[PDB]
């Protein structure tokens, strides 16, 4: 179990760690989060109390280094940093634990929620979507735009998700216009899976990362990517059986985790009704359709 | 974006554009089978592709053989229309290709956009106007060439005859839409009006009779009366 110590908490802030969150008061004796499960990526995220604008955060994997948080009073945010001095870090953490200055990652033993949300998400792929190669962790915030959003403005600060456009020469084979537009299997299986992602695990990893960014940061672009990747599968007549079964599980846990009161800002009526009720896969997502119909029947 | 009554005059500027109407591409008669079920029999159709500034009509005849063995024909018809319009654009020299294509029905937007991805600078636009182009098969010489076709065929017409020698393309389009609206609302009467005077003939190389300017005014008035007449008969006004 790993630890992300905090130097201090000088401004009042709501701190998220994965699907959990807690309030820290201004100058409260808070010095970080312990007992973080090894084996998964994690995200630690922030919303300042005095300006809920700019929610932001950091994706990280404690196996890749020793990371801590320190508030920067010039740039006005909590920054993730790497400590290269291993013995310094271990000594810092131990003192904070002995003084019980850390909150515990509050994982219930029955609970696989975080695994199920991050099953295919890897740090190496996060770092290709979010380009800042001098750090081992990745910053994301509410305002960052995707490459697709910018085609339609600072490129160093973009989310490099795979572009998905249904009316694009990449999506549509000359001479198969109607075929490829009404059945997107060529685009899914040949262009995207065989060609760009190489395998379904990488595709699901980007889908899951886009959902998590959309939900934790209120990032609109990430929400568009997430919906686009779902629709591309549901709008394909030929999808491997194992991919459909896994997609149903992925979406089930995403819908299960969504705040009930954000379903207006995180769910696209058109995509979901199309996917569950009109698409080729309308009958292949039993778990997702049941939780959607019982939790968000208004949207449908 | 969409073409409506506010931007109506853009049709007659010097940017090449085409209207595409697909309402006569897939045509059927519905009949009873020996077992008392219902079936359809397709008949030849046509794509109506019109330059409203010059009157040039590219009439692509859709022969019933293109439907053989195909499913979901009303949906296929929109994609076949888009395929043929794209093929027509590619056949034209660059300097004759349209800058805009206006579709009369919104269901043609995606099929035509997809077939025209190679032409990103050609705008595909809908219209809010209710244009009477469905009545093109009430023009006798157009209906004749469509029904006689034994194979796919493109036939070229000027739907304005020689009108542009004497009137502008705004006025010519207005005359055309009035004639088509009349033929659409009461074909028998409209044709009666157009041919009631045997001394006015249709030249072999024209679609409409050789009316003088003064006679067109009478004709146009008789057509408005017909449209108003039918409006009253329809609504009991
Ligand atoms: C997840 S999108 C989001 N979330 C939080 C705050 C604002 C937005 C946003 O830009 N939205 C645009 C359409 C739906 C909401
Ligand atoms: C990933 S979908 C996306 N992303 C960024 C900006 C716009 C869109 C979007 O909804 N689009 C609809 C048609 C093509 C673009």
């Amino acid at each position: 179990m790993n630890t992300v110590p905090f130097t201090s908490a000088p401004i009042e802030v709501t701190i998220g760690i994965d699907q959990y969150s807690f309030n820290v008061k201004e100058n409260q004796p808070f010095h970080g989060i312990k007992d973080i499960p090894i084996g998964h990526v994690h995200v630690i995220h922030f919303q300042h109390a005095d300006n809920s604008s700019m929610r932001y955060g950091y994706w990280f994997d404690c196996r890749m280094g020793n990371f801590y948080i320190q508030y920067d009073p010039k740039d006005g945010l909590y920054k993730m940093m790497e400590e290269r001095d291993g013995a310094k870090f271990e000594n810092i953490v131990h003192n904070f634990k002995e003084r019980q200055m850390m909150v515990s990652y509050p994982k219930i033993d029955e609970d696989d929620t975080w695994y199920n949300l991050t099953e295919f998400v890897q740090m190496d792929k996060i770092r290709k979507i979010v380009r800042k190669d001098e750090n081992q962790f990745s910053y994301v915030d509410s305002s960052m735009t995707t490459v697709q959003e910018n085609e339609l403005s600072d490129p160093a600060h973009s989310l490099n998700y795979t572009v998905i456009n249904f009316k694009s020469r990449e999506a549509i084979r000359p001479g198969h216009e109607m075929e490829d537009f009404l059945d997107k299997s060529y685009y899914l299986n040949t262009v995207m899976l065989q060609g760009i992602f190489k395998n379904s695990s990488n595709y699901f990893g980007e889908l899951q990362f886009a959902f998590l960014n959309a939900m934790f940061f209120g990032n609109y672009g990430s929400s568009l990517q997430w919906h686009a990747m779902i629709e591309l599968i549901c709008s394909s007549a030929t999808v491997p059986k194992h991919m459909l079964d896994k997609l149903d599980e992925i979406l089930y846990y995403q819908i299960k985790t969504l705040p009930e009161q954000y379903s207006d800002i995180l769910l696209n009526e058109r995509v979901w009704n199309i996917c569950l009720y009109s698409s080729f896969q309308k009958n292949s997502l039993h778990n997702t359709e049941k939780i959607m119909e019982n939790k968000y029947p208004e949207l449908l | 974006g969409a073409m409506n009554s506010s931007n109506y005059a853009e049709l007659f500027n010097n940017d090449i554009k085409l209207f595409v109407d697909d309402t006569n591409v897939y045509r059927v008669t519905v009949h009873k089978t020996f077992e008392g079920n219902v079936a359809t029999k397709a008949i030849n159709g046509c794509i109506f592709t019109l330059n409203p500034k010059t009157g040039h009509l590219f009439l692509k005849i859709i022969h019933t053989s293109v439907w053989a063995g195909q499913k979901r024909l009303s949906q296929l018809a929109k994609w076949k229309t888009a395929e043929e319009v794209s093929a027509l654009v590619r056949s034209l020299p660059k300097e004759e290709q349209p800058k805009q294509i206006i579709v009369t029905r919104k269901a043609m937007l995606d099929p035509l956009e997809v077939h025209m991805l190679d032409f990103p600078n050609i705008a595909i636009r809908p219209t809010e106007l209710r244009l009477p182009f469905s009545a093109a098969m009430s023009i006798d010489k157009l209906s004749d060439v469509v029904m006689k076709a034994t194979e796919p065929q493109m036939v070229l017409f000027n739907i304005y005859d020689d009108w542009l020698d004497r009137i502008s393309s705004y006025t010519a389009f207005s005359r055309l839409t009035l004639l088509l609206r009349a033929l659409k609302t009461n074909e028998e009467s409209a044709k009666m009006i157009l041919l009631s005077d045997p001394t006015i003939t249709i030249k072999s190389y024209h679609l409409w009779p050789s009316f003088t300017d003064e006679q067109w005014i009478t004709i146009e008035s008789q057509m408005r009366d017909l449209i108003l007449t039918e409006y009253g008969r329809k609504y009991n006004v």
